[PDB]
């Protein structure tokens, strides 16, 4: 077929080869575990004798020749174009059966795995191909676990190809097992392979899953829900202050979290949107919150350095005044009465806004909401109204968790389903037309 | 009724476990029965420990600690395969061993610690690695063989301990005979030093060991040196370089202390 | 359980029989416990015989004969301490012409069709040593030179008299009592 | 729980809390679901926030087929509707994205030419809307990891956007930055002819410049007016939002145009210099879905809120630290709590094998690799993994093994190798040694006493990566041994008590996962010899109180143990016997 | 080659001198944000000597510019931080390093 003879004249025994391959795999099938010890040992003896006879008659090179002569065709469609369509139907199956037969021939036989070292280099050259990756990886695993000589010929290029298999094909634990077998064989450590695997896999931090110890971050908000809409009796310009009574810069090995600003709700639900209801995420870690930490402006989990007189991270006796303007979308901050040289502008105004603070352990802060809910240290800018003016008449202002679960006893924990939309926040008087 | 002793407690516990359940793990069975035998063979612990016991003066404590650290590095190199860094570490450790005074003052401690055996397994590994592919890391084998010859020259009992491993050395006598600048640093040199000037060891020498050297000499006299002709040397029919080394080993085997061992 | 572990270890296929300290200790313990030792009375001698039968039953009822056959078979004709302990244990369980043990040993061999056992017996017979004039003369010269031997044994001449005697005593105990079946089987 | 519905579930961890169990359930033999438990049951609830996951092969609506790229074509990922034209089909917008992002440059610099292709950082993919799929229902562009907006009616005006305005002292805007999670265009407006085309399917081409952050779109060979400028280091996921109006909706064409790299070059590092387009199996189509669970944390931050006074306002105070271990998926730019791997099997298995590889690379005294690994797995993470009671068993065992191998294995192996040798200096403390502590012949506690035999020296190096000295590479990295010792004693004390109850809640899920790693760490520390005097006394009381009474709580030796635990107990007893033998040898030398 | 921002102010009048040891707590991050080192994790304050070629040049110059009690952010461009070879298994080649360093004490 390679020399391009007529396809019909060429006798290609696909069915007999497939059935013979199945019979050979059954013949070299390893003993089962549930069998009694003596019978299992007898079957192991028979299998080892069969493997030795096959290797002495040189049936491994024949399988390698068949595999090589089948890899000349890129795909099953190409094989069905060159040879018959029925042959192209089972090209993939024949390749898989041949690889399984090779693995069965060499498995558990140290002499066979040692004699396969010469062909080991030829084997890895086709690892990238999707039609043979699993079979080649299994054969590689068997050779590596049995023969210490193969670890002597495995080089930097082979290790890098095995590693790039992880990058191209994804997370496969069998590649990790092969890499582990490359390190230690029969209680002997391979320093060169260990160094190469470490230096070629670890520094990237792009394939293996990464771990880090993260502080929990909680959020507290007042009752007020203020928004902007057409024909709504709602003041669009609000102001409030925060006082830091105490903060520990490092309660743990990780820096203390303390961010203040505004957050928005998705739609008219009172429910903070765009972020996780628990974790290490605070104000500014999503596109619904807008935070200030003393040195940076946080929004969408991206921080930008903002200039301020004697700029510093939030410390004890620091007063942060937050200004929200909904007529023209604008969020501005002033630290200790000095203007922070930065602004959030042109953000979504479809939802409802509320003050919010995010913190980790080691925080003592106070909300100054104006009136009888804290006295402002500084003058509100002209136009801006105190946040306590937004409370509904009957409702009582209180600072509560942004999310609906806290630390408490499990059987006393209140499980909450979805609740109704907070449409009553915006009073749009809609009379009938006359 | 309380056990009151670790030995009694272990003896009760192992039997109780075994008679309570049919243990499926052969490792667990082996561990339990080894521990039970240790409990019932308290004498054997002392019998095995006392040969491994050595006392030293207070003056040489730090020197012995340094020697033990070196030997620990040497032994830890046995669980990793050869590389250039391993060669460097082993060579430095061996240099430290000879620079150590305890190595000379206490040959019995060195023999009890299994130092010469450890060096021999290191040499076994390097020689078995690519034996047909020509010896790799030759300065490694040279340092090991020089160390082993010096160990032989230290004392007669050390010489007998090395003579106990003569068969392997004669198996690997053909390591570096042809290569010059390796004179005095080969397994054949170690074999010669194991029998040198010891009349008792020369008498204890056997006939198959001599026959091995004789067949090597016959091979060198029949066939040329492949490595030598690979470098361009003219292809004579025989191997004088290796023949002379086998001849001098036979000279040390047959001649001792000025007389001729007729046997 | 211990005898089963030892039997399974022997039955596992390996290129060579590894020296096992556990086996070489517990086989010795079992062998000593067997016979566990001027004119005596007939009742006393018969009572000793019955005690020996009970002590041998404690072992061969739990599969000791099969284990000592399997160890010899797995030895593959290589002389060693493992075989030396196995032969001693076989002698201990076979002392007195134990017909039950002889029958168990013959039945196991006939059932399993073990050729390795007899091949290992032939190899161990070939490996047995005899008197050595060369070694004796060398040792005599070494002593006459006046210098004390490094080892006090000096047992190069007639290397393993105990091992040879144990092997042939085992083979004799296997046939004691005019055991025609096993006599023909050998 | 439905809308505005509040309920409570009581699992009967405390039977007194249950109110009707005695009336109906105590006599019938029913047991509370949390009767034999020591810690609260982890509760999982439905996730509110949609996430992108690979399209399942059994999905009843969406089908994805991978079309290999021929010589005259390019690799294509085709999205088709399985149940179009039939009853009960779903006809809402369905959000799609590719599994791997394009990362922009860290710093933005202020036929086809092969050199230009080698030096350029511009990447391209195209989407073909099949003729018959309504194009105004299809959007093409890029999204970031922050996109979680599942709206039935989607339009380009409702995307989440913000403009961070940075100004100088007086107020000059020296820079304005627009930030969003959706950079997409509509095919309906993209069409120049518009309406229905039938010459061919509409080809929308997306071009990204990783060095400048410029996003440009090409429709049918002409440049569209819409463009986007993104921030540095932004990760952009190719995405297509489409409402199905055809059995075949669209396809992801992964080809290339003149002077541009294929998308695979940007995606994969190994193919950074390969101009030939490729579609490796890692790249696959993902869709936004609501079918995911969320793990409610076992413990929450303790926050105190109260009104101090009218003038002082409301006080919010949090003081007690709380931490969790986060697992970060690199390709998805998403992080989850590692305790969520109790239900994510593939991630759990891959991470367990990653830990095994971490142990293997540093196995047998590879101190340089151990120092390198100390960066990836640090000691706070190790301590948290050791102490956590909700950790999966496989991860717990892997982290115990990693902690042993990185810091302790080298010295433990050295001191085991130097165990059967007794080099006893002859000093006054050596002479003071006797077989028995006092006049009566009563054995002292094994290990307790004065040992003078020479032992290997224990030395460690501080794992710092700002230093440039190479002397640190020798010697294993340092770890807090006193803290490890105290924690091990405390956890063993808890485990022995909890084992006697025979609860249904072992740490790690099984008794083996609870005991084998902890006892392995204890045995390693015992071999290393860190334990001294009182710690040895307490841990011998834990093993067996009655025998080791100071001079009947069931110790470790009698708790109906599994075989793996029994083997380690045998190892501990072997070490105790070795200690007794060493004491005997030292006393003999003293008498000598 | 090193830029410095102050996270928290220091005294501002005491600076490291020649051959004076610097006691610092530092946390090392890459530009992407991944943490590769931290003295706070080891709970062991880092001590090094100015002008003794003990640490990387970026860390050296940043600590020199820092005053006592000052917490500062240090970005080290690759030429002064491991160069193009990088650190095997930890730092990728040509990687910019960011350090959050606090000068605890001078001695």
């Amino acid at each position: 077929l390679s020399k391009k003879a007529k396809a019909s004249t060429v006798d290609l025994p696909i069915e007999s080869v497939s059935l013979s391959l199945q019979d050979l795999i059954g013949y070299f099938h390893p003993p089962d575990e549930h069998l009694e010890h003596e019978d299992k040992q007898n079957r192991l003896r028979a299998l080892k004798n069969r493997q030795n006879l096959f290797q002495e008659e040189g049936m491994i090179n024949l399988v390698l020749e068949c595999i090589d002569r089948l890899h000349v065709y890129s795909s099953a469609a190409h094989f069905a174009d060159v040879a018959g369509r029925e042959a192209g139907e089972s090209w993939k199956s024949i390749l898989n059966s041949l690889y399984e037969l090779l693995a069965a021939l060499i498995r558990g036989n140290r002499k066979n795995c040692a004699q396969f070292s010469g062909s080991l280099d030829w084997l890895i050259s086709r690892l990238e191909r999707l039609e043979a990756s699993s079979g080649i990886l299994e054969v590689l695993h068997c050779v590596l676990v049995e023969s210490p000589e193969a670890l002597n010929i495995i080089k930097e290029g082979h290790i890098k190809s095995i590693i790039s298999l992880l990058d191209k094909h994804g997370r496969n634990h069998k590649v990790l097992d092969v890499l582990c077998s490359l390190c230690v064989c029969h209680g002997v450590a391979v320093r060169s392979n260990q160094h190469l695997i470490c230096d070629n896999l670890l520094p990237g931090r792009d394939l293996l899953l990464q771990t880090r110890l993260v502080n929990h971050v909680s959020s507290m908000r007042p009752n007020i829900f203020l928004g902007v809409s057409e024909g709504s009796a709602q003041y669009k310009k609000w102001y409030y202050e925060l006082m830091v009574d105490h903060t520990e810069p490092f309660v743990t090995a990780e820096a203390t979290h303390l961010r203040v600003g505004w957050a928005s709700t998705e739609g008219y639900s009172p429910y903070p949107g765009g972020g996780e209801e628990w974790g290490g995420n605070g104000v500014g870690d999503d596109l619904f919150s807008y935070g200030f930490d003393g040195l940076h402006l946080w929004s969408g989990c991206i921080a930008r350095t903002v200039s301020s007189p004697n700029q510093h991270l939030l410390r004890t006796d620091d007063v942060i005044s937050c200004c929200l303007d909904l007529s023209a979308p604008s969020i501005s901050f002033r630290i200790n009465g000095q203007p922070v040289q930065g602004m959030f502008e042109n953000f979504n105004i479809d939802g409802l806004f509320f003050p919010v603070v995010s913190f980790s352990a080691g925080i003592k802060v106070r909300f100054l909401l104006g009136g009888r809910h804290g006295e402002f240290k500084f003058l509100p800018p002209p136009g801006y109204a105190p946040c306590y003016e937004a409370v509904l008449p009957k409702e009582k202002l209180k600072v509560e968790h942004s999310r609906e679960y806290k630390q408490e006893r499990t059987y006393t924990r209140d499980l909450l389903g979805p609740t109704v939309s907070l449409t009553q926040a915006a009073f749009t008087p809609i009379p009938v037309d006359t | 009724k309380k056990s009151s002793t670790l030995q009694q407690l272990i003896s009760e516990t192992m039997v109780r476990w075994a008679q309570e359940s049919v243990i499926e793990d052969p490792e667990l069975v082996r561990a339990m029965f080894v521990l039970l035998h240790r409990q019932y063979d308290g004498i054997g612990g002392l019998v095995r420990a006392l040969p491994k016991t050595y006392t030293i003066n207070g003056v040489s404590v730090e020197d012995t600690i340094n020697l033990l650290a070196s030997l620990g590095q040497i032994r830890s190199l046995l669980s990793v395969r050869m590389g250039k860094e391993e060669e460097k570490l082993m060579i430095r450790g061996l240099g430290d061993i000879m620079n150590n005074k305890v190595f000379y003052q206490h040959p019995n401690l060195m023999r009890a610690l299994g130092m010469h055996e450890t060096v021999m397994e290191v040499m076994v590994n390097v020689l078995g690695g690519g034996e047909s592919k020509e010896i790799t890391f030759p300065k490694m084998v040279a340092n090991c063989c020089r160390f082993l010859c010096y160990f032989c020259r230290i004392s007669r009992q050390n010489q007998k301990a090395m003579f106990d491993h003569l068969s392997y050395l004669l198996e690997n006598s053909s390591v570096g005979l042809a290569s010059p600048a390796m004179r005095g640093s080969t397994p054949l040199d170690v074999a010669a030093a194991s029998v040198m000037d010891n009349n008792e060891l020369a008498l204890a020498l056997r006939e198959p060991d001599l026959e091995k050297v004789v067949r090597y000499l016959a091979g060198c006299g029949l066939q040329s040196c492949q490595m030598l002709v690979s470098k361009g040397y003219p292809d004579i029919g025989w191997n004088p370089v290796e023949g002379e080394r086998y001849l001098d080993f036979l000279r040390f085997a047959v001649f001792c202390n000025g007389e001729s061992v007729e046997e | 359980q211990l005898i089963l572990l030892f039997s399974r270890t022997a039955l596992t296929e390996k290129c060579k029989l590894e020296e096992d300290f556990l086996y070489m200790a517990y086989a010795d313990i079992m062998a000593k416990s067997c016979h566990d030792e001027e004119v005596k009375s007939f009742e006393e001698k018969e009572m000793e015989k019955q005690k020996l039968l009970y002590q041998q039953a404690r072992l061969h009822d739990r599969g000791a004969a099969e284990m000592v056959l399997q160890t010899i078979s797995a030895s593959k004709g290589e002389t060693g301490p493992m075989v030396a302990a196995t032969l001693k244990l076989g002698i201990a369980i076979l002392n007195g012409g134990n017909s039950t043990v002889q029958q168990k040993m013959l039945d196991y061999l006939k059932e399993k069709k073990d050729v390795g056992f007899f091949q290992s017996l032939a190899g161990l017979m070939q490996s047995c040593s005899v008197l050595d004039l060369n070694a004796f003369e060398r040792q005599n010269k070494a002593e006459g030179l006046g210098m004390v031997t490094e080892e006090g044994s000096g047992e190069k001449v007639l290397q393993d008299d105990e091992f040879t005697c144990d092997l042939f005593r085992f083979l004799q105990l296997l046939c004691e009592g005019h055991n025609s079946d096993f006599q023909n089987y050998l | 729980l439905g809308v505005a519905q509040v309920g409570r579930m009581n699992f009967g961890k405390d039977v007194s809390t249950l109110k009707y169990f005695t009336i109906c359930g105590l006599q019938e033999g029913y047991e509370p679901f949390a009767v034999n438990t020591n810690r609260d049951i982890t509760m999982w609830l439905s996730k509110r926030l949609p996430q992108f996951l690979q399209v399942p092969s059994n999905h009843e609506h969406i089908e994805v087929t991978r079309i290999d790229g021929t010589i005259d074509s390019s690799p294509c990922l085709k999205v088709t509707q399985k149940s179009f034209g039939s009853q009960n089909s779903n006809t809402d917008i369905m959000f799609y994205r590719l599994s791997m992002p394009i990362e922009c440059a860290e710093v933005f610099s202020k036929r086809d030419d092969y050199d230009f292709l080698m030096q350029t950082s511009t990447y391209y993919y195209s989407v073909r809307i099949f003729p018959g799929q309504e194009p105004a229902n299809v959007w093409v562009g890029w999204i970031t990891s922050d996109f979680h907006q599942y709206d039935t009616g989607f339009d380009l005006d409702r995307v989440r956007t913000v403009t961070v305005t940075l100004g100088d002292e007086k107020g000059k805007v020296h820079e304005s930055i627009k930030r969003s999670n959706c950079y997409m265009v509509c095919a309906g407006e993209s069409m120049s002819p518009g309406q229905g085309r039938n010459n061919n399917g509409l080809e929308i081409g997306c071009v990204v410049d990783a060095a400048s952050g410029l996003l440009t779109f090409i429709a049918n060979g002409k440049e569209l007016s819409t463009y986007y400028q993104v921030e540095p280091s932004t990760k952009l996921f190719p995405a297509v939002f489409a409402q199905a109006t055809s059995p075949n909706v669209f396809q992801f064409e992964l080809g290339r145009i003149k002077n541009v790299m294929p998308l695979s070059a940007g995606l994969f590092k190994s193919e950074h210099k390969n101009p030939v387009p490729q579609c490796p199996p890692r790249l696959h189509v993902q869709f936004l879905s609501h079918v995911l669970w969320s793990r409610m944390p076992n413990q929450f931050l303790k926050v105190d809120v109260s009104r101090i006074s009218e003038r002082q306002g409301w006080l919010v105070q949090c003081l007690d630290p709380l931490q969790f271990m986060s697992l970060h998926i690199p390709e998805e730019n998403r992080s989850v709590d590692i305790l969520e791997l109790t239900e994510q099997e593939e991630l759990l298995k891959f991470h367990y094998h990653t830990l095994r590889l971490y142990s293997a690379v540093c196995a047998l005294g590879n101190h340089r690799v151990a120092h390198a690994l100390c960066s990836h797995v640090d000691e706070p993470q190790l301590l948290y993994a050791i102490e956590n009671k909700y950790m999966p068993g496989l991860l717990r065992a892997g982290y115990y093994d990693l902690l042993i191998d990185i810091h302790l294995s080298s010295y433990a192996t050295a001191r085991l190798m130097m165990n059967n040798e007794y080099i006893v200096p002859m000093t006054e403390e050596t002479k003071s040694i006797t077989l028995f502590p006092d006049e009566n012949k009563k054995h002292g506690l094994p290990g307790i006493g004065l040992s003078t035999s020479l032992r290997p020296r224990m030395q460690f190096s501080s794992p710092s990566f700002v230093s440039i000295s190479n002397e640190c590479y020798q010697y294993s990295p340092e770890f807090p041994l006193d803290i490890l010792k105290s924690k091990t004693i405390q956890m063993l004390t808890e485990a022995v008590k909890e084992g006697s109850l025979h609860a249904r809640d072992p740490v790690g899920g099984t008794t083996e996962f609870l005991f084998v790693p902890l006892i392995k760490l204890f045995y390693t520390l015992l071999i290393m010899g860190i334990f001294h005097n009182e710690d040895l006394k307490h841990i011998l009381q834990l093993i067996e109180p009655s025998v080791f009474k100071e001079a009947p709580k069931e110790g470790l030796l009698q708790m109906k143990l599994p075989e793996p635990v029994k083997l380690q107990m045998c190892l501990l007893l072997q070490y105790l016997c070795d200690c007794q033998v060493r004491h005997r040898i030292e006393a003999i030398v003293a008498f000598s | 080659g090193v830029e410095i921002e102050t996270i928290s102010p220091g005294d501002g009048r005491t600076f490291p001198k020649k051959g004076q040891t610097c006691v610092v707590h530092y946390t090392g991050m890459l530009q992407n944000g991944k943490k590769f080192d931290s003295s706070r994790d080891r709970n062991k304050p880092f001590k090094f000597r100015i002008g003794k070629q003990e640490v990387i040049k970026g860390f050296e110059e940043g600590a020199a510019q820092m005053s006592l009690g000052q917490r500062a952010k240090l970005t080290c461009t690759p030429d002064v931080a491991y160069g193009a070879t990088g650190h095997p298994g930890v730092i990728p080649p040509n990687a910019t390093l960011i350090f959050d360093v606090e000068l605890l004490n001078l001695e």
